[PDB]
């Protein structure tokens, strides 16, 4: 299923996965195709902050839902 | 280019999708120097005061 995951600087990504991947996949298929580094993924759905080891179903996210990325960090 | 009120709102619009009404992330802002991802960072971290 396709998803969107909109960063802080109005880009979009979109990403397939499956409802049974988890939250850590997920951050590992962003820093694979943007490059961003997984420790600094903070991944918002429903106002709700993901967790690594829960998968997309946990959280009720269906076909085109978008999901909010917000990085963590010390440094530019 | 442009104004410190508009870019403010802008602020607000942004991290108010995430769900940050406009004021406490315009306050956030006036916590973050007028930033906007700091508004939120600070949103974050909570609204002291």
């Amino acid at each position: 299923m396709q998803i969107f995951v909109k960063t802080l600087t109005g880009k979009t990504i979109t990403l397939e996965v499956e409802p049974s991947d988890t939250i850590e996949n997920v951050k590992a298929k962003i820093q694979d195709k943007e490059g961003i580094p997984p420790d600094q993924q903070r991944l918002i759905f429903a106002g709700k902050q993901l967790e690594d080891g829960r998968t997309l179903s946990d959280y009720n996210i269906q076909k085109e839902s978008t999901l909010h990325l917000v990085l963590r960090l010390r440094g530019g | 280019t442009l104004v410190t009120g508009s870019e403010y709102e802008t602020m607000l619009t942004e991290i108010m999708s995430m769900g940050y009404e406009r004021e406490r992330v315009v306050a956030a802002l006036r916590a973050s120097y007028n930033n906007p991802h700091r508004a939120v960072e600070y949103l974050l971290t909570g609204i002291p005061g």
